[PDB]
């Protein structure tokens, strides 16, 4: 009969006049099933919301000259932007990230087109003004060039990069990746016209912070 | 069971199985099979 | 990092394969399967024996026919391979060769002995050998009783094939019986187990026969 | 008898039967007909970006090999490989992706792939892409002919891209491979005939 | 320009005619933060459902007989059967829970009251009838007892226990704890009537498998 | 007193127990379900919810016109979502000679782990269901069928059970 | 086959049943109402020392758990262990004997 | 029948103005330790 | 060894209590084990309950009449 | 088999075969037959 | 009895016990079952 | 291609032949003689006059009516 606390993750339990626990006559309390039932790791369920997933694709045509914008990503409030995705259930509760990304840039070019689409990364602060960049420049970004012919796919990484050490999730805070025109497409005919772009994005190097009530928003920075 | 010992105890064993080629049928002649038989004597003794 | 990994060598693991290149068929069998960041292979056995292992399947055995013989007349029952059973599971091979049981359950309601005789050519040979069964392995049954006499391969053709209904070559073998002791009514039911078969080169998965 | 295994194709005597189980099959491929839901389907550039070109649930009874193996046991365990295949000339490009919901019927909102099994991957001088399913249940087996094994989705990340020298559209093949540990259990007797 | 495959989690990435890819100059990939602007520990965010939580409290007053029932907690389905709770927005993705399970009977009584209520737990496949039971025998099942004096909390520890290997989420088919009431409580004047309990639950060996559809139900085990 | 226990798990069931009598005339398939035993000293097993072991089964043989009959074991019910039913020889029969019995033993075969005793759901509850058929054209051969269970493993307990006078 | 205790709340298989009769069993306990005869009693201070709160003879088959316990088996030996327990404040004193 | 247990007061309840009046009390028999069981028997009993 | 009542009518079904049994035209050696709850017994009295060496418990199945047995002890 | 050991394997071996005398005669007065025996005992404890 | 040494006397010992398979079916064909034979010879003698 | 050899002449007559069919409704003493075999495998035998050696046979009764039946050889 005396003080017992208890404490997981968050939340703590102290009480006074405890009694001894108690447990099922010859417990085994090893978590994995031995035979397994399940052919996965069971690692699965915290490692899920780095899954990589498909993210707004675009359509770029002939007409699009250059400089012109060929579809749109913002970066951090692109992996959970409705229900349906793999990382928002548990990005629900947590209001900050530090989370690093992994975006693969799909493209499919019928053999015999040419031109090319740029695969940039702007951060928030720097999205904030296009205005001020001159369009040849833009190289000097992480980026990779896509060449129509022989390039199937272009793989980008990126680091955290942004202005405060943590950043809000349901914000823009991490800036995105815009894909632009470096050179309008030629096609022969017949061909179709439309060539289909999906940027089909990732997550790596996953973390949260400074829990919230599940729907509403906080400040933390600013 | 996760610890099990690999020993004839997977197969659980068994009564032995045999093979009766006459039915139960009575010799006479032949001394030998006449010779041994059930004894009436109390613990079979002579 | 722990989540991603990355190519280029090994895409061949991640499950991108040429099916243009199989190698062998049998090549195929070594491939190992592809798996993602978490999947767990781990060959969990339940059961101490296998029943995917051949030589333990066909060990059940499976019913082939049903017929009363009031008639002391030689009976001509003939054997096709199993359908409509466990044993239509052999339908993927078409040579096979092993020694196979037979399970014969008699019943007789008037007293009668029975008899088994197996003969793998037909009625036949190219002269009638069914004048008298008593020579070619007969192995008498007693009444309401059964027994598990195996027979042998005896064929001229090393191989059966399985699919073919042609009485030569093609079935698994033609049985004979008859009665004894002046009865009627003595019905007998026939079982049919394979024992330690070898199944040689496979077919495509059969057909199921709405029609017949 | 010495019995003689050198007059059959193969030598030595096939041990266990579960190798006959990775042999791949066309998924519900009966049709002679190129559309659209039998495992036989046409991929087509009429259709713009993420919307199926195959959608449907796959019973095991449906793949025709693995169907009288289905028959014969009650039980099964292991992972698949099911592998989907284009057919395309070198010049044609584009990329589709196959969501899988093990356990799962009329599925998905069209919208929601994530949280689900998927290879994301591009036609080219290869094609075959193979993706395995680990088997999921609570027991420690499953019925083999029975429920449900869950959808299987194919929609477009990018429409097929096709050149005047290139064809229109593509014809493309299902196929399910039994996995490498996959067991049978408990033999049983079914209904059917011939199989 | 050569086959590069891409696995992360469950999604993977077949790509050919692959460019290598791009990173920031001087990238620095080290995920934690230091100095640091958090003090919480970065395993936080996985463990996060695991944290203990109120659950479904009940009053027990003097009216209630022997044998009535305080309180009932439906187990598996307790711990997010709203969006509120912790463990909730992680499990409406996976499917199946081989977790364990701790619960935490408060109570409180004042000084000079007695009576005692029982903690129990139910299975599913036992709750599917309570008619066959003795009532006299339940303390066969793990439980702990509970006295109005000297007994601030009741701690007891229960091992998964169910006839499946895998049990799913949004059902019941763990069973459930529930609380009965092993003697009257007997109040002196004046006192406040109504004692108040709260099952003040928890979660321990974290599991899920078999991905779904955010929404959706899915059948496993039957 | 006694050398061996009778208080241990491993002798108590070892003692069979009667569960059904039926006289069967007529060829077509028994359907035949077993419940777990009341009324005997089978229901010592009332306690535990979670069993699993390999059980034995006594049939005995009655037949004033010789008959044989068939035994066959599923722990499936009559439905694994297609009729199995057909034909009983390939689910591992074992033939049974007239006026005579067998002490065949079924081995655990089911997709749940533990079956519990307590519940009558055909699913998972039970011990398992039972098929026969006759064969020899005959009428009126009866048969009388008991389970005994061999090293059986139970988990978990249970309250003592009320005595049902309402049924 | 074999078989999975770890799915079970027991890691290890239970190789004597008699530790089910360890468990108590409230005697008589059907009842809901608090008195007197039924094991479930109320002790009152309305009656002088020396006076029954609590008389009644014990059969093997009044109590719950062994009442099937009984029925199964013809014969046992053994000592019992038979425990009262009285429920109240800290404030609260007496003595009683059994 | 196994005998008589009976329980009478030594010393009568004493109840304060903050504690209860009377107190409920409950008999429980834990089988002992050495204790066998013997020879297994059917009864007319139905679902124990 | 104890009667038909234990107290209890425990003759209700005798399968549990260690029936054997008996194929027809047959006949078995089986032997009882000693179990008593008087360590010794007396063979002059014929008391029923202490007394005798035992009572002996038969039911006849497969619906049939003029089942005869005849029974011997050693 | 082209490659074939030669062991007692060629004769694929058989079930044990015996001869019955008596075909399940009960003998009384013998002591010996009679000591021996089936017991209703749970595993034929003393 | 307070003194009795511990060993297989415990459980009184029985008759072995046996499983026939063929229930004394005649087995004309093999040459093995029909070589080995009941002889009417006294003391089956050559 | 066998192990065994079935042209050896200790196997070949290992297969028995049959000889002779009678039903036999009187006690009285059946006379029935036995000729080397003919119409059979047993015919095998005929290419030799001189033979000796301990013989097999296997007799197979039939009743409707219970009834033993003797067997003896001269």
């Amino acid at each position: 009969d005396r003080v017992a606390a208890s404490t997981t993750t968050n939340a703590g339990n102290l009480v006074q006049a405890s009694v001894a626990p108690t447990m099922p006559v010859k417990p085994d309390f090893k978590n994995t099933d031995d035979f397994l039932s399940m052919s996965y790791r069971s690692t699965t369920a915290p490692t899920n919301p780095t899954k990589m997933v498909h993210l707004a694709h675009g359509t770029w045509t002939t007409n699009q000259h250059r400089q012109a914008l060929v579809a749109s990503i913002t970066l951090l409030q692109a992996f959970w932007p409705n229900q349906d995705f793999p990382a928002w259930g548990q990005s629900r509760y947590f209001a900050a990230v530090r989370c690093g990304f992994h975006i693969q840039v799909q493209l499919n070019v019928n053999i015999g087109s040419a031109g090319c689409l740029i695969a940039a990364y702007m951060p928030k602060t720097a999205h904030d003004h296009m205005n001020t960049y001159t369009f040849g420049s833009y190289t000097n970004l992480p980026h990779v060039l896509m060449n129509a012919a022989t390039t199937s796919q272009a793989d980008l990484y990126i680091p955290y990069v942004f202005n405060h050490n943590y950043a809000r999730t349901d914000s823009d805070d991490l800036g995105g990746i815009y894909i632009w025109v470096w050179s309008a497409l030629t096609v022969p005919s017949g061909s179709p016209t439309t060539v289909d772009v999906t940027i089909f994005g990732s997550l790596l190097d996953l973390d949260f912070q400074c829990p919230r009530p599940p729907g509403a928003d906080t400040v933390i920075y600013t | 069971t996760v610890r099990k010992t690999k020993t004839s105890k997977f197969k659980w064993v068994r009564n032995k199985i045999d093979i009766a080629e006459g039915p139960g049928a009575m010799n006479i002649a032949n001394v030998l099979s006449t010779t041994g038989g059930q004894t009436i004597a109390l613990v079979g003794e002579r | 990092n722990v989540e991603a990994a990355q190519g280029e060598e090994l895409a061949t693991e991640v499950g991108l394969r040429a099916t243009e290149n199989d190698g062998s068929l049998s090549e195929q069998l070594n491939m190992s399967q592809p798996m993602f960041l978490n999947f767990k292979k781990h060959k969990v056995n339940i059961y101490a024996a296998t029943h995917t292992k051949v030589d333990h399947i066909f060990g059940r055995a499976w019913a082939v026919g049903v017929f009363n013989t009031e008639t002391a007349a030689i009976q001509k029952f003939d054997l096709h391979f199993p359908t409509s059973t466990h044993g239509a599971l052999s339908r993927f091979f078409c040579h096979w060769t092993g020694e196979l049981n037979i399970h014969i359950l008699n019943v007789s309601t008037t007293n009668a002995f029975l008899k088994v005789a197996h003969t793998w050519f037909g009625t036949d040979s190219g002269i009638a050998r069914t004048a008298t069964l008593e020579s070619n392995g007969t192995m008498i049954i007693p009444p309401n009783e059964q027994m598990t006499l195996c027979v042998p391969y005896y064929s001229e053709v090393p191989l059966r094939c399985v699919k073919g209904s042609d009485r030569n070559s093609a079935g698994l073998g033609s049985l004979f019986t008859q009665a004894v002791g002046r009865t009627i009514s003595n019905r007998v039911q026939i079982f049919v187990s394979f024992r330690c078969p070898n199944f040689f080169f496979p077919l495509p998965a059969p057909r199921e026969a709405t029609s017949a | 008898a010495f019995y003689d295994p050198r007059t059959a194709g193969a030598a030595v005597r096939c041990k266990d039967l579960m190798e006959i189980a990775r042999m791949p099959s066309v998924f519900l491929g009966e049709s002679t007909e190129p559309d659209g839901r039998r495992g036989y389907f046409t991929w087509s550039h009429t259709i713009s970006p993420v919307n199926w070109v195959f959608d449907d649930h796959i019973y095991l009874e449906n793949m025709p090999n693995l169907r009288l193996f289905s028959s014969c046991y009650n039980y099964w365990r292991g992972s698949f490989v099911i592998k989907l295949t284009v057919y395309a000339s070198t010049f044609n490009k584009g990329r589709l992706r196959m969501a899988f919901f093990p356990n799962r019927e009329g599925a998905y909102t069209q919208d929601d792939a994530q949280n689900a099994i998927f290879v994301v991957c591009d036609i080219g001088l290869n094609n075959t892409f193979e993706m395995t399913i680990p088997y999921t249940w609570g027991n420690w087996m499953r019925p083999t002919r029975g429920n449900s094994l869950g959808h299987l989705r194919i929609d477009v990340l990018n429409r097929l891209t096709y050149n005047s020298s290139s064809p229109n559209a593509v014809n493309c093949i299902l196929q399910i491979k039994m996995g490498d540990d996959a067991m049978f259990m408990v033999p049983t007797t079914s209904n059917l005939v011939m199989q």
